[PDB]
DNA sequence: GACTATGCACG
DNA sequence: CGTGCAT
DNA sequence: AGTCATTCATG
DNA sequence: CATGAAT
């Protein structure tokens, strides 16, 4: 009827159990492929249902209903906000959904609710899923035991570092800013080759993150204790110019901000500035961002010195921030602070994991057809006795036990026989079989080495790599400073 | 609620009344803020020939209108001190969006007449294929995605169609006749319910 | 540049638009299957994805948002909110979707999110979308243009009546109440037997309303009126019992209420009543009823007259009510004021059109099919012959022009033939061909006769309509009184 | 936003803290109304060993257990004018339900530990699977097969047979065993500093 | 994840 | 007022 | 359909 | 103070 358990107990299975979760299946990402359990789940189930870059947009509310109840046993809200997020450009440096609609703005305004937008993956998101039919990444049952779900995605591209994370668990938390993925691929890929390589030598490569929003980074050494220890504090800083106006008055103009840092906000907090009168010389605050180009404009009176105020904006507001990196992930299950190289081997490792399990599988598809053709090809030498063979048959089941104890096929062999179509028996053609024998018989050999030779496959891997850059590269938005 | 245009110029400021948070948003976004104010509706206005005119005055949406537009209401309503050029109304192309237009228009009649009067009050037209609004220049565009709302369209999307003054159309409202239009709005909006029911059966075919 | 455009004519138009809408399709349901057109959606959709009484429950978040994407452009919401109200067993007599968890109650508190629930079609639901893969019912192209949907359901039971509806529009409005599945059913089978027939007849099938609440309805004259006119007031009034408590105190307890009306605020009501005393003699009221009874307890004082308190609360509460028939559907694309014959008649008209098209479907699947077989049954005599004339055969156009050409068999029975699995030859038995070629020509026998013959098709129905009455009658809840 | 039991008894009547105002409906339709109320809890509780005692004292979640509670709080606090023989914490069987019970437990121990110092404070255990079955050992039992994701799962029958009746239910009833190995737990896993925190989890807590 | 206001007909 | 699909 | 408050780590 | 997945 009742049961005594202690506060001290009580208090431990508790929050022992919330903790564990909390750390491997809500805030932080898999070191791998860059995603937390909420997106991955997004992802697959968008996939699942053919809501890819290349097809027509899809109602929100019925792709977050389908997460929802076949995956991610969470709210409906949740689920979308994160959904809105991988498609706000400003926020992820390489975007994973594309949405149609009021999906937010810098401003941060609410975006559109579920039932007023559409969506679908967006073709790099297609990367990150390449492969996955293939048997390529390991799966496990869903929460209704209904369903298999992929534990990790494929990651034609190294999403961890290009998108970033962040990131609050308990005990943890996550600071990851996104990169420039060619960049993130020349690291990759110098890697592969030197699996050894310093951070040094990486950065000639890496040279530091890259923000969406672009900006100015400054602070080598930070970056480089950071891809060192994986924690770090670089300072941000906007992209200024300035603009003499008619009068002996000048303008503080601003085209590009912080990360992770709202615009209005901003805007607002430098006003409050001028009205406190904090420090002397602003005349008016002007955001005459476009939907086409972002442009604060701060007019100063005349006769007013506009170093002490573009520095004192610096210090007391958003204009500059500190960046602190913290780069924890999942790796075997378990909360790792990482740098840059434990993230790119991780990554290699398991790019090898993909591309051989890719090719175990695809060599295992021309093995079984290659094996029927085979026996097609015998079979033809044979026609008129594997007919009469079948014809005294008293039913599959026999006619398969005849023809692999008279002829020597093999179940599969005779399963792909005996359930040929009677029209077939008109070909008698061996050539067109021989040239699917030959072609083949050369995959099977191309991907047998493939699986036997490290080298012949990291070699694999770079190719692909160096696809995806040349189709995905854009040019830095961050400028760097020591 | 109010999204104010950067400037202040009773010659040049136009407001839109979204209807809305959402397409308000992407209106927010798709403007041209020096002179482009966005003003949305939370819901269905209330029907201002049927109500009584306590429940009116009381009414959040009415009040924040009478006030932004900024000339009072009714009687003591002076065209002179308004705060906007142009009214303009911007719905859905749905069913739901006319019912909008229509709430909206007679309290614009009923308690502000001088501006629907001065033709200050116009409607904007959103396309409905996708870019052309007639079925007629559809199959035209087809020779060289069905819009079923505002929230449907990104908001580059918004101004180029239908936001952005050289690019856009719009239906203005003007009163042709003040006996034959005082007759139609009442019997399609004011208490008694047969006349309305009679007008439909008239006038709306069935097919 | 602009338009301009008479406040007349705009006033006209716009209005024009929304009264046409919300009248056709949104307030008002098809006199056919009773169903307003968010209904059917719910339950078109529901039924396609497989969502059915026999299979698990599916969360609503996913009903609602395939619901929103496939057919109904509208906010999630209100899709819910219909959804929730059909699985409600005190507003639908015969429970259309079965909801697990909270799905609200009487007292009208709010139904779970549609994050928390599950769903699925009831069985008798399953009676509404009988037959509909069978070509049996006008579909339209949805919103999208990439799906159609159906115009109105098969109806395998009179809906409008047994569940009823209601019912606001532009310049019409309805409300008609549930009704016995019998004995709706009972008037039916008599109005197919007697086109013909006049309200005083079918009023001894069809007595009056049946109310999921149960409950007393006063009023024979006033039901006749609704019956003929669409339009009718009826008293429904409470049902009651006097307990006797100890020390001479007397207890008034109420276990079923009238339709439509919320218990939590009746009960606050009639403590109103006490409260204010309003009338003598009220100790205490109490609701009582706990998740397995209804059940309201009006303690009494002691020398207090418990007649002049029953009847107080019957006049100045809910406790009784009036219920106005107004019986408005839409009936060839236009509102209508109806009573029992118009509708009767109306589903029958319909459940004729669903029958004769069911029997044309299934008639052609047979002829189709007997065609096959009365090639086969021949191709057994000659089996070695075929077999050769294949083998002769330079391809499978060539072998069914030799097939026609020297057998004559038709270009579908060719088909058939040569597209035949090997193993089929081992099958060779054509007495199991004969029986099916005899079961197929009965089948078309009995089909054509249906189609054929008003009467046959009349019987079908009436046979139909018995079968749904003995698996699905329920007794009355209502009682009549006069 | 609480639902009272229909007659005031502090030697029976019991308070039920609900995750959620869906799971708080199901419990008003499932309960017996005599001697049980419903208090639903919107959202996560307030840490009560981490936010200053002002931001605590302006909690509505808070104030709201307070008042219901009827002893008042801190060291003016009164079991005597308490207004419920039992106190129970009813949350999903998921891990955020393990937060929230924690984020009470917590609350209970810090501001009102006479309440949890006599056997007062419960926590329901709703079950696992569905026959009904609480953890692996009673399914194999039944299989001689529906896994209940949270209470808003449960039909109010279902809910009251399962876990609101005194006849068919399990509670855990909380004790404080050791107050001062008990004093540590709570101000290690709830308290300001992260470092104790992280370092406890890393020893506790097996990822495999 | 509850709450807040409207339209529409009708007693 | 309160109903049920809408915004 | 926007809005309100809380966890958790961090500077 | 915010951040972003959670209630
Ligand atoms: N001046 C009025 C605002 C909106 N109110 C409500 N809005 C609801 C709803 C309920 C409301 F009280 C809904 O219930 C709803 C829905 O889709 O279910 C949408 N909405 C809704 C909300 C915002 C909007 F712009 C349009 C809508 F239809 C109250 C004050
Ligand atoms: N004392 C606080 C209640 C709840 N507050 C909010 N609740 C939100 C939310 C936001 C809130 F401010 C959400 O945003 C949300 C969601 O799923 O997105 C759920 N909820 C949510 C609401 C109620 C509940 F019981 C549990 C929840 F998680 C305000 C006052
Ligand atoms: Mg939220
Ligand atoms: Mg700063
Ligand atoms: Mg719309
Ligand atoms: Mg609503
Ligand atoms: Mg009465
Ligand atoms: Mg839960």
């Amino acid at each position: 009827n009742i049961q005594n358990m202690s506060l001290e107990d009580i208090m431990g299975e508790r929050f022992g159990r919330y903790s564990k979760y909390i750390i491997q299946d809500r805030a932080l990402p898999d070191i791998r492929d860059g995603l937390k359990p909420v997106q991955r789940r997004i992802l697959y189930s968008m996939n699942k249902d053919s809501n890819t870059f290349d097809k027509s947009y899809r109602k929100s509310a019925k792709s977050v209903g389908n997460i929802m109840g076949n995956f991610h046993p969470h709210g409906d809200s949740s689920i979308y906000d994160a959904m809105v997020r991988m498609s706000q450009n400003w926020k992820n440096r390489e975007i994973l959904v594309e949405m149609h609609g009021n999906n937010g703005s810098m401003d941060g305004d609410p975006p559109a609710a579920m039932r007023y937008t559409e969506a679908r993956l967006s073709e790099i998101a297609g990367y990150l899923l390449q492969d996955i039919e293939k048997k390529t990444v390991p799966f496990a049952w869903n929460f209704d035991d209904t369903e298999k779900e992929p534990t990790v995605l494929p990651a034609a591209f190294p999403n961890l570092l290009v998108n970033g994370s962040t990131g609050i668990s308990a005990g943890y938390a996550t600071d990851i800013p996104p990169h420039n993925l060619a960049e993130v691929i020349d690291a990759a890929v110098y890697m592969i080759d030197h699996p050894t390589a310093k951070i040094d030598k990486l950065m000639e490569f890496l040279p530091g993150p890259d923000f969406p929003t672009g900006a100015i980074i400054q602070g080598r050494d930070e970056i480089k204790k950071a891809y060192e220890t994986g924690k770090g504090r670089v300072v941000v800083r906007s992209k200024t110019e300035i603009e003499k106006l008619k009068g002996g008055k000048e303008q503080i103009v601003i085209t590009e901000i912080p990360y992770e840092i709202n615009k209005a906000n901003l805007v607002k907090k430098i006003d409050d500035v001028r009205v406190n009168n904090k420090v002397a010389g602003i005349a008016e605050v002007r955001d005459e961002s476009d939907r086409d180009g972002l442009r604060i404009a701060i007019e100063l009176k005349k006769d007013a010195n506009t170093e002490l105020v573009l520095n004192y904006l610096f210090k007391y507001t958003d204009l500059q921030i500190n960046y602190n990196f913290n780069m924890v992930a999942i790796d075997n299950f378990t909360p790792r602070q990482v740098g840059i190289v434990p993230i790119l081997s991780s990554y290699i490792a398991h790019r090898r994991e993909v591309i051989l399990a890719r090719s175990r599988f695809d060599k295992e598809k021309a093995e079984k057809r290659l094996h029927i053709v085979e026996g097609l090809i015998r079979v033809i030498s044979i026609l008129d006795e594997v007919i009469a063979l079948i014809r005294a048959s008293e039913n599959k089941a026999d006619a398969k036990e005849n023809l692999k104890v008279s002829y020597d096929f093999t179940e599969e062999q005779a399963e792909a026989i005996v359930t040929l179509q009677l029209y077939r028996l008109t070909n008698t053609d061996v050539v067109v079989l021989q040239e699917e024998e030959a072609e083949l018989r050369e995959k099977i050999a191309m991907l047998a080495a493939i699986i036997g030779d490290e080298r012949t496959m990291y070699n694999l891997m770079k190719k692909e790599l160096r696809e995806v850059k040349k189709k995905f590269a854009t040019p830095r938005l961050s400028s760097l400073e020591d | 609620k109010l999204t104010p245009a950067q400037s202040k110029n009773p010659a040049k400021n136009e407001l839109y009344l979204v209807e809305g948070d959402s397409a308000g948003g992407s209106a927010k976004q798709g403007r041209d803020r020096k002179f482009q104010a966005i003003l949305p509706l939370r819901g269905k206005v209330i029907n201002t020939a049927k109500a009584k005119m306590a429940d009116i005055l009381k009414n959040e949406e009415i009040n924040t209108m009478i006030y932004t537009i900024g000339a009072g209401v009714g009687a003591d309503f002076s065209i002179e001190d308004a705060n906007y050029d142009k009214i303009i109304i911007m719905t859905d192309a749905d069913t739901d969006g006319a019912h909008i237009q229509t709430l909206l228009l007679t309290f614009f009649y009923r308690y502000m007449r001088p501006l629907v009067e001065a033709g200050h009050v116009y409607i904007a037209l959103p396309p409905l294929y996708k870019y052309a609004w007639t079925d007629g220049e559809l199959e035209e565009l087809r020779k060289q995605q069905r819009y079923k709302g505002l929230g449907e369209m990104n908001a580059d999307q918004l101004w180029e169609t239908t936001m952005n003054p050289e690019t856009r159309t719009l239906i203005r409202v003007t009163i042709e006749d003040l006996a034959r239009a005082e007759r139609r709005v009442n019997v399609l909006m004011g208490d008694k319910v047969e006349p309305r029911r009679k007008w439909i059966e008239d006038n709306v075919k069935f097919t």
